[PDB]
């Protein structure tokens, strides 16, 4: 199985420089060429470069002219690309895939690399429960839910009774205030369910290496 | 540069039926050695680019048949034979002919299924959040259909705009409806000067917005 794995999301000051990586497995790493395509929040794609391990050879989207270089290292199978003098306008989400051959296209993509270019400190999420309140709330099915609120930068995971709990889920895209993103997520169980099975949000916080179990109690 | 124009959206599709997306080019994609330097991809939500179509026809491997691509060369066509729930999403059309290689805008396909109306559910701020100065409502509304809402709060009867944050998430790859969370910040201490809260939904299901509420005390 060809396989992408792409380092972990950053989060780094404007005016420095980061380099991420794309180790890949499955397939003669020497005799493909490796692409690189940004997605900025809420925008399409845009191409940065391409290049050939087996002779060091890459193609490059002069829009990026002094902002981005590519490179191979052969004896682990990873492609690596560096990007330099870093403004927010370089926030986004980084893909790199393979080309499947002559001219057809990216078959293989690595899960992406987030990149935040940003002053700000990173801080770690609240998490607030959300519990029935006052209003008796239907009868058949009772919905919960879980604030995330007060955190820098993204992303976060969430998952619900540690990803044994996945139906009926719906965790919304954070949204950025004040220099900090908040985030909620609710789930809907049956309510003869609730509270006999109990219910917890976890809320995985990387950057801050932070993770916070909150159980919803009535 | 060139540019590959795609409609932003595409009608609503029955679940089952026939679509089509296209995509026109700033200028002819076929090489002089003959090849077509064309490719359709499909992002879904939260997910990584999957090749659907490359070299203007040629179904990638990893692809179902359902999806099958045609073109004049300067004109291009991704047809979807039984459309299904899981392929919502968006469907960009890229080319590589030229540098610096380059993707159209991508094309949103949505599913028209059943009108739903949204169950609301609204939280008072939690004892944790208060302690802290802080004091947030949470609104619900989840799986309606079609994705038009508008929602509204109102503190002791009046309407407040300020301090509210909503987010949507995409239409369902099962269900096919939309979600909606809106949440009122306040501080504790404006919080704690009103009785009533109250989140108003309005929807194409009903006459009368939903609405959810709750006292203080
Ligand atoms: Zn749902
Ligand atoms: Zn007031």
């Amino acid at each position: 199985e060809v396989q992408l794995e792409e380092s972990g999301p950053e989060l780094v000051r404007p005016g420095t420089s980061v380099k991420i990586s794309c180790k890949a497995s499955g397939y003669t790493f020497t005799n493909y060429w490796l692409g690189w395509v940004k997605q900025r929040p809420g925008h399409g794609f845009e191409w940065i470069g391409d290049i050939y391990p087996g002779g060091v050879y890459t193609t490059n989207n002069e829009k990026f002219r002094g902002k981005a270089i590519l490179t191979a290292d052969t004896s682990s199978s990873t492609a690596y690309m560096q990007l330099s003098s870093l403004t927010s306008e370089d926030s986004a989400v980084y893909f790199c895939a393979r080309a499947g051959g002559y001219y057809t296209g990216g078959d293989y993509w690595g899960q992406g690399t987030s990149v935040t270019v940003s002053s700000a400190k990173t801080t770690p999420p609240s998490v607030y429960p959300l519990a029935p309140g006052s209003a008796a709330q239907t009868n058949s099915m009772v919905t919960l839910g879980c604030l995330v609120k007060g955190y820098f930068p993204e992303p976060v995971t969430v998952t619900w009774n540690s990803g044994s709990l996945s139906s009926g889920v719906h965790t919304f895209p954070a949204v950025l205030q004040s220099d900090l993103y908040t985030l909620s997520s609710s789930v809907t169980v049956p309510s003869s369910t609730w509270p006999s099975e109990t219910v917890t949000c976890n809320v995985a916080h990387p950057a801050s290496s932070t993770k916070v179990d909150k159980k919803i109690v009535p | 540069d060139i540019v590959l124009t795609q409609a932003a959206f595409s009608n609503p599709v029955t679940l089952g039926a026939s679509a089509s997306i296209s995509c026109r080019s700033s200028k002819s994609l076929l090489n002089s050695n003959g090849i077509i330097h064309m490719y359709w991809y499909l992002q879904k939500p939260g997910q990584s680019p999957q090749l659907l179509i490359y070299q203007m026809s040629k179904l990638a491997s990893g692809a179902p048949d359902r999806f099958s691509g045609s073109g004049s060369g300067t004109d291009f066509t991704l047809r979807i034979s039984r459309v299904e729930a899981e392929d919502v999403g968006v469907y960009y059309c890229a080319q590589n002919l030229e540098l610096p290689y380059t993707f159209g805008g991508g094309t949103k396909l949505e599913i028209k299924r059943a009108d739903a109306a949204p169950t609301v559910s609204i939280f008072p701020p939690s004892s944790e959040q208060l302690t802290s100065g802080g004091a947030s409502v949470v609104c619900f509304l989840n799986n309606f259909y079609p994705k038009d809402i508008n929602v509204k709060w109102k503190i002791d009867g009046s309407e407040r705009q300020n301090g509210v944050l909503n987010s949507w998430t995409d239409q369902d790859t099962k269900d096919s409806t939309y979600s909606m969370s809106s949440t009122l910040t306040l501080t504790k201490d404006e919080y704690e000067r009103h009785n009533s809260y109250t989140c108003e939904a309005t929807h194409k299901t009903s006459t009368s917005p939903i609405v959810k509420s709750f006292n203080r005390n």
